[PDB]
């Protein structure tokens, strides 16, 4: 049963050290020259950094002197010119070597902050340098002598040292001597010893940095790596099609700067190889070797040094390491992300005939888009001889492939997604409809998910091939099943502006109507008593009407009634599908409504006829508007009557302040705080005066006297309807406009009383600039900043796919509404909709189980727990859930833009960072930042601090800088004093007991101890719970999930407490904890033990940690990661997301869930 | 810190010179050339490998001259070899006779490439001698636990005749048992030891010494030209700063410099009132300058080329002004021994030239070599195409007679491999030539019916 030798479906990669023989493994050749080609045939010459004899031949299956030119002779290597005969693609494959003179240093590890060569050899930074540069020799195993072995001389001791003892100590300088060094120490050996140390000596700052020391050693030893192996003595060179010498037009050249780069290690390396042979003075040849280690790191990492310049240009060359891919970090840096193929775009506009599921892509685009589909499908019906006369056709724009190519297209789903790409949903998978015009056409519904408008945003669109992609376009992406907001559950294709206008407009109702008081068969006859000219819209009517409920056994039952409604209300009854009741439209409909109406239509009759609806629900939305001929001119804006009368009052007001401030009955800082308000009470009744007014003065008549109702201005009407307008606004266009405040951020203490519909004077203008300018740059930064935060969520979700079905835990967090002292800041059942439980419901009374254990709460169920008084609710979240390397569907919850619970592999870290980073944009301590401060889990300025220990306080010596604090248990031992800073107020009771996690001074408190202290079901809301504040105070909707699950992630570190295998203090993965301690329970010895302490670690923090390292080397520093990665010669198994695809395999989530799962099993498999 | 400064603080070690020490040590060379010439013109082999060559020579600057010098050499040896083995004047007064023949050996110069030869061969040949003798002491004193202390008092007396082994067996001692069991291997050793005595033609005893004043007359030389050139680090720089950023980075012109020094110091006879700088100079000069030129440019280039052009790049900078306006090819090569595409052919391999990796807008800091597009690569319809032609092609020889098919598809390497020459596929079928060719014809013939490959084509 064989192994393998070839090529296969290898998995993980490992990365380690290089032995020089490993290396030579590598070359085809040493480079020995530093030639490129030939400078008048431009031929390359060997052998040199560009060869054939090495690298491979420079055209397809061809000899270099040529003798051999046949697809023939293949495998032949020309007698004369060293080439094998292949493809020219070796030359991009195959790599190099160099021999070096003097073993030379790598400046990775050298310099990559903790110097491996130096804390490896314990060895300080400033020494070895000086050891490398020459300027003092350095003692290597001196033996029973007078002097330790990583002890340094000049040369004169070196020389005094030299003749005591002739042998029997060893000194050198110059690369040899690390190279020396390293070969000889042994580390199993330094290890027991600092075993030992370990354990003679107690103290912190020592095992902090022994154990931490020792912990970095024998993983060295665990890698395989030798240590002699961090200093060069081979260098590989890299292939040359890759720092290529291109030829340009004009017969210019370019090439990579590497070139540069390496002709420099060449060159001295020689020249030096040949000083050896002149035995040219070791003053020369020091200098030398001092010189190559430079030409090196010129190579290697350009930029730790004096930073060798470009060649020619001033500017500075580009080092193997620059030219690291993803490199990123810290921070940004997006990844552009490869470009491709089958794609396109341009700018979009409406396009109201699309029903959801499609969009209007151009007949041009669509054509060259899909070409081949056509240059096959053409001379399948055999239109076309053959494919190369087929494109001619193509070519020619035939009439017959117009026909054609809407057969490639019939059930043949595209992708097109717009600007920044926030949530899932910036891509979104259509059904093409053909289309004149170079054009994209957009259905309007979906314009508020992508945030387009038509100012002239672009969308650009793709093609998705394979079989598979055309169902992953259909299943997912495809338009219809994105319409919940996967951020929180409500839908997101809702009636966007110009339609509720329309809905709005006919849901209502005026006094007295083309028909006011008839009645009506059903709205069949309705519409026609409309379209007749007979009825008005809004004349209010009864009508005879049927709606359905399907209260029983999973069905519909029918009722008529006699509702008392209006006929445009009537008319749109048309629209509503069955299990609706008709209470539903009666009203009035708001988009705020309407929506509302969307959700409800899904939640009980679920996809397809709520989708079905959303269309016609728009085709109508629109109708309507364009019918009603709503428009705006300037006599809609009303100005309150009595504007003007008042502000001379407020007028006042300020004279009389000013009077007394002169008179100094009153101050400055005091005047100006006073005035400044009574500007502000006016514009809050130069506000309400017209709003007042303009509501509803609509006073009107019917058979009687005068009635008065809701207005038809206009513009009311919009912004009544939420189509558009903020009364915020509107107080702008009629009333004053509000107050400008000057740069200081100092608030101007007279107000831009006039507004819009009037002048504005200079004045007024010219303080108004400086506020919308600062805005436009406030929105400037707030998005570059919302991004580089989500760069980082999704940096650290991510690798997190729902996973286990149900951990089966009962451990869950408990539910309360919001109550911010007031009115309930959000209700408890919004927070709750959705989770499953914890443990059975009952009810006020009891031994009534309303809901059993773990049950996945709907809107029902809500209900029910709504009409029994009921009010708090422990519930399953993933901060609970006890999987471990993911999530139980149960402990997660529901959401998904579908409605039922989670399944398994959807990528819900992913999901979580997007709805948070996206709509932070928006945002205004406070404000996004203020978010960071959350998640970044950053200490406030002035913390609080709390009953550390409960049990009872006591204060012992005194004042010294700090006061130490002696807290005293009833029962254990007391001893914990704390020293304090008493130059901060305190709060805590003086001869009282002290719950521990008490307020011990006021002011804020910073989250790890709130962790430590008071709890994970505490801290974890403390995250949320403030997070929560920020958003909803914009009016931003997104559920608590996802921060839990990136909270998740914050503590995904612990700290021990004992041991039997852990190494005692050590900071390590709950995860591989909660495996090892399993191991332990009833597995191979209690041995203890260990117990660990939860860790609260900031997001970036945590990121950094993943056992991928390729994952991790894209976040943060990378220079260092594989420096530090390469040396304990780490693995990867994959498993993690972005690894997977950057090697470009398949994702283990998604559809791909499904199948690594198959493979995962196979491994560690028999 | 940074490898200049230490370069230069390294120099800081001034030890500067007058005239005085200058040629002092001159002849401190000179000797060890002497002492080691003196000491190798004792090597008989050294000589007779002299005649064997000057035969291979000869047998294949004047001839008959040369012809005549090698006879008071030739005539100066054999009347010495007996000297010796007539042992006529005991090595006193034959020695004298010894002493003449390595006086003429003494005088004049040559080739210093036989020479290293010579030098290593006598050390190689030395080497031999040392080999031998490292394997009688692992074989005697570590082997027959045999004391070093007695092995040096008795081998040392002759260190090629066994007068030792079987000495250090009948003394009876403890030791001495024990140098039975490598009795065949101690007589292989002294075997070859005499046969370098042979080889060689001195005795093993007295061709060390002369191996080693040689050697440490090697040192002697070596140690004081070291010295000389430390002298003169700061003589390169001034010169070396000089050819500055001239495609060429410091510390490099300054080590070629210190070449062209060290160079200098090879060549020079102090018996020379010339003073010795200003032949540095050249020397120096010499290598810095020809070494910028030949490995500077990411292209090599010929010097003349580099001559060739810098006459332009001055003269344009003086044509400018001449015409102060702009000087064209025509009219360039026109001042000029020149040719002119010859020029223009000349113009193109200057430019160093672009680094691809340099930036050009920041549409998103894009990069020059971003954009350079492949060439070598095919289209994807342009390959599938192709595979469309090997597929509708081979659609068709199967509509023939199986005989012909296998007839073109010979003749075109078709689904075979090399294209079977339309005579020798002949030949592989007998029936040749014109036969064949007919049924060539043949297919073409067929193409009343070829809409297929006929469209395929354009
Ligand atoms: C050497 C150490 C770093 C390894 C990397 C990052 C290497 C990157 C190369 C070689 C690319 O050129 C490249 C790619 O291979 C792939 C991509 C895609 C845009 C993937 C980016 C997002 C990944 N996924 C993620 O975040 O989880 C959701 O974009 C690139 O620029
Ligand atoms: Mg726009
Ligand atoms: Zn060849
Ligand atoms: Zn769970």
């Amino acid at each position: 049963l064989k192994a393998q030798t070839k090529t296969e479906e290898f998995d993980a990669i490992k990365i380690a050290l290089a032995s020089p023989d490993m290396i030579r493994s590598w070359s085809f050749g040493e480079v020995k020259k530093p030639e490129t080609i030939n400078y008048r045939t431009f031929k390359p010459e060997r052998d040199g950094l560009f060869c054939a004899r090495i690298f491979g031949p420079v055209k397809d299956y061809e000899c270099l002197c040529g003798k051999y030119k046949r697809l023939k002779h293949r495998g032949v290597i020309c007698e004369k010119c060293g080439v094998e005969v292949t493809q020219t693609k070796v030359r991009r494959e195959r790599m190099g070597h160099i021999e070096l003179a003097s073993p030379t240093a790598h400046i990775w590890f050298l310099k990559s902050l903790p110097s491996r060569i130096g804390l490896l050899l314990d060895m300080p930074l400033r020494d070895i340098e000086r050891v490398l540069y020459f300027e003092s020799y350095v003692v290597i195993e001196g033996g029973m002598t007078n002097l330790e072995r990583q002890q340094i001389l000049t040369e004169e001791q070196y020389l005094d040292a030299l003749e005591e003892f002739g042998d029997e100590f060893d000194a050198k300088m110059g690369a040899e001597a690390i190279q020396a060094l390293l070969k000889s120490m042994d580390l199993e050996q330094e290890c027991e010893q600092l075993r030992e140390e370990l354990n003679e000596t107690n103290s912190e700052t020592k095992r902090k940095k022994l154990t931490k020391r020792i912990k970095l050693l024998e993983a060295f030893v665990q890698s395989g790596n030798k240590p002699e192996w961090m200093i060069l003595t081979v260098l590989p060179v890299l292939p040359p099609d890759l720092r290529p010498l291109v030829p340009l037009d004009g017969g210019r050249f370019a090439t990579s700067d590497l070139n540069d780069l390496y002709r420099r290690v060449i060159n001295r390396n020689n020249r030096l190889k040949r000083l050896l042979d002149l035995a040219a003075p070791d003053i020369i040849v020091r200098n030398e070797k001092r010189m190559l280690q430079e030409a090196v790191d010129a190579l290697l990492d350009n930029g730790r040094r004096g930073r060798a310049i470009t060649g020619s240009n001033k500017r500075p060359l580009k080092s193997l390491a620059d030219m690291i891919k993803g490199k990123q970090g810290r921070f940004r840096q997006n990844l552009l992300g490869k470009r491709v193929d089958y794609s396109g775009r341009s700018v979009i506009t409406v396009g109201p005939y699309l029903r959801l599921h499609q969009c209007g892509l151009p007949k041009k685009m669509a054509l060259e888009l899909f070409k081949p589909f056509i240059y096959g499908k053409l001379e399948l019906r055999g239109l076309a001889t053959t494919i190369k006369a087929a494109k001619k056709m193509v070519e020619r724009e035939e009439a017959v492939v117009w026909d054609i190519l809407d057969e490639v297209i019939r059930e043949h789903p595209v992708l097109l997604n717009r600007a920044p790409t926030l949530h899932r949903l910036g891509i979104q998978a259509f059904e093409p409809v053909l289309i004149e015009g170079k054009a994209i056409q957009l259905h309007p519904l979906v314009c508020a998910a992508y945030n387009a408008d038509f100012d002239g945003d672009q969308m650009a669109v793709h093609v998705p091939l394979t079989l598979e992609a055309q169902l992953e376009a259909r299943a997912l992406m495809m338009s219809t099943n994105n319409i919940l907001s996967p951020a929180n559950g409500e839908p997101i294709i809702v009636p966007s502006q110009d339609v509720v206008l329309g809905l709005y407009y006919m849901t209502r109702d005026c006094v007295n109507a083309k028909g006011e008081g008839m009645v009506l068969t059903g709205p069949k006859e309705a519409e026609r008593l409309y379209r007749s000219g007979l009825a008005s819209l809004h004349a209010r009517v009864k009508v005879r009407i049927t709606e359905y409920e399907k209260d029983a056994n999973g069905e519909l039952v029918a009722k008529t009634s006699l509702k008392d409604t209006t006929v445009g209300r009537a008319i749109l009854w048309m629209i509503v599908p069955k299990g609706l009741p008709y209470s539903i439209v009666n009203q009035a409909l708001g988009k705020k409504a309407i929506s509302k109406m969307l959700n409800t239509c899904y939640r009980i009759l679920g996809l397809k006829p709520t989708v079905i609806f959303a269309d016609q629900i728009m085709y109508t939305g629109f109708a309507y508007a364009a019918r009603s001929g709503a428009s705006v001119g300037i006599d809609d804006m009303v100005i309150p009557e009595k504007k003007h009368e008042i502000i001379s009052e407020a007028e006042a007001e300020v004279a009389e302040i000013q009077e007394q401030f002169q008179s100094g009955l009153v101050t400055a800082g005091e005047r100006y705080n006073k005035v400044i308000d009574i500007w502000a009470a006016a514009n809050d009744r130069v506000s309400k005066a017209m709003m007042d007014n303009l509501q509803t003065e609509t006073v009107i008549n019917r058979d009687g006297q005068e009635e008065k109702q809701v207005s038809f201005n206009s513009i009311y009407m919009m912004a009544d309807s939420g189509a558009r307008g903020s009364a915020a606004q509107i107080r702008q266009l009629a009333g004053m406009r509000g107050l400008m405040a000057k740069p200081d951020g100092s608030i101007i203490e007279t107000p831009i009383t006039a507004n819009f519909r009037e002048g504005l004077n200079v004045l007024q203008y010219f303080i108004s600039t400086h506020g919308a300018r600062k805005g436009l740059a406030d929105t400037a930064l707030k998005t570059a900043n919302s991004g580089y935060l989500t760069r980082r969520l999704v940096d650290v979700a991510q690798d997190l796919v729902v996973t286990e079905d149900d951990c089966g835990t009962h451990e869950g967090i408990m539910m309360t509404p919001v109550i911010e002292g007031g009115d309930v800041k959000e209700p408890l059942r919004d927070r709750v909709l959705g989770r499953v439980t914890a443990e059975d419901v009952l009810k006020p009374g009891t031994a009534d189980i309303l809901v059993p254990r773990n049950t996945l709460l709907h809107e029902q169920w809500c209900d029910l727990l709504e009409e029994n008084s009921v009010d708090a609710v422990k519930v399953r979240s993933v901060v609970s859930c006890d999987t471990d390397f993911g999530v139980c569907a149960h402990c997660y919850g529901r959401d998904l833009a579908r409605g039922h619970i989670i399944n398994k592999g959807e990528a819900i870290g992913v999901i979580a960072a997007q709805s948070i980073g996206e709509p932070g944009t928006q945002l205004t301590t406070g404000g996004l930042p203020r978010v960071a401060d959350l998640f970044e889990a950053r200490r406030p300025k002035e913390p609080a601090i709390l009953a550390e220990i409960s049990g009872i306080v006591s204060f012992g010596k005194e004042t010294k800088g700090k006061r130490r604090l002696v807290i005293t248990p009833v029962d254990g031992s007391d001893p914990y004093e704390e020293m304090i800073p008493k130059w901060r107020q305190l709060n805590v009771f003086e001869g009282e007991r002290v719950e521990r996690g008490d307020v011990i001074s006021d002011g804020p408190e910073a989250p790890h101890d709130i962790l430590r202290l008071r709890g994970v079901h505490a801290v974890t809301r403390y995250i949320v719970n403030e997070v929560q504040d920020v958003y909803r105070l914009q009016g931003v909707k997104i559920n608590d999930k996802h921060i839990e699950v990136i909270v998740r992630q914050m503590l995904r570190k612990a700290t021990i407490v004992n041991a039997g295998s852990s190494d005692f203090l050590e900071g390590e993965q709950v995860e591989y904890s909660r495996v090892k301690i399993a191991n332990r329970e009833l597995e191979a010895n209690g041995k203890v033990g260990a117990t660990y302490s939860r860790d609260l670690l900031g997001i970036t923090k945590a990121s950094l940690a993943t056992e991928s390292f390729i994952s991790a080397a894209s976040f943060q520093e990378t220079t260092r990661v594989l420096t530090e990665a390469a040396v304990a010669g780490k693995r990867d198994e994959l498993r993690g997301l972005k690894e997977n695809v950057i090697v470009g395999r398949l994702i283990p989530a998604g559809t791909g869930y499904a199948y690594h799962q198959d493979r995962m099993r196979r491994r560690a498999a028999g | 810190t940074d490898p200049v400064r230490m370069y230069m603080r390294e120099m800081g070690t001034v030890e500067l010179l007058t005239r005085e020490g200058e040629i002092d040590i001159a002849k401190r060379i000179e000797d060890g050339i002497n002492q080691v010439q003196c000491s190798v013109a004792e090597y008989p082999e050294a000589i007779t490998y002299l005649l064997e060559q000057y035969d291979r020579v000869e047998a294949e600057i004047d001839p008959e001259l040369a012809r005549e010098k090698f006879a008071e050499l030739r005539a100066q040896y054999v009347v010495t070899r007996d000297t010796i083995k007539a042992k006529g004047r005991s090595h006193a007064t034959a020695q004298e006779e010894i002493l003449k023949l390595s006086e003429v050996f003494k005088q004049f110069r040559l080739v210093p490439k036989q020479f290293d030869y010579l030098v290593n061969s006598m050390r190689v040949m030395m080497d031999r001698v040392r080999t031998q003798e490292r394997l009688i002491m692992k074989l005697c004193v570590e082997q027959c636990k045999m004391p070093k202390k007695n092995f040096i008092t008795l081998f040392t007396g002759n260190e090629t005749s066994d007068t030792w082994f079987n000495a250090a067996i009948a003394m009876n001692k403890p030791w001495s048992e024990k140098l039975h069991d490598v009795s065949e291997e101690v007589h292989r050793a002294l075997q070859k030891l005499q046969q370098i005595e042979e080889e060689t033609g001195l005795t093993i005893e007295q061709v060390k010494d002369i191996n080693r004043r040689m050697s440490i007359g090697e040192a002697k030389a070596r140690r004081a030209k070291k010295e000389m050139v430390e002298a003169n680090l700061r003589l390169v720089i001034s010169i070396a700063k000089k050819y500055t950023n001239r495609g060429l980075q410091f510390l490099d012109l300054i080590q070629e410099g210190n070449i062209g020094l060290m160079k200098a110091v090879d060549k020079f006879e102090y018996r020379r009132g010339y003073k010795f700088s200003t032949y540095a100079t050249w020397w120096i000069r010499q290598a810095i300058t020809r070494s910028i030129a030949d490995q500077a440019r990411t292209i090599r280039i010929p010097v003349h080329m580099i001559e060739t052009i810098n006459k332009l790049n001055r003269i344009s900078r003086q044509m400018l002004q001449e015409m102060g306006r702009e000087p064209t090819p025509e009219e360039l090569a026109e001042r000029m021994l020149m040719p002119e595409d010859k020029i223009r052919k000349v113009l193109k391999i200057a430019k160093e030239p672009i680094s691809m990796e340099t930036p050009i807008g920041d549409d998103e800091d894009s990069h020059l070599g971003d954009f350079i597009e492949d060439t070598t690569l095919e289209l994807p319809l342009d390959s599938a195409t192709t595979e469309s032609l090997r597929a509708a092609t081979h659609d068709v020889l199967a509509g023939l007679t199986a005989r012909e098919a296998k007839v073109l598809r010979m003749r075109f390497g078709i689904d075979m491999n090399t294209d079977y020459t339309l005579e020798e596929v002949g030949k592989q079928f007998d029936v040749t030539r014109e036969r064949i060719r007919q049924i060539e014809a043949k297919a073409l013939r067929k193409l009343r019916h070829p809409s297929r490959s006929e469209v395929l084509r354009s």
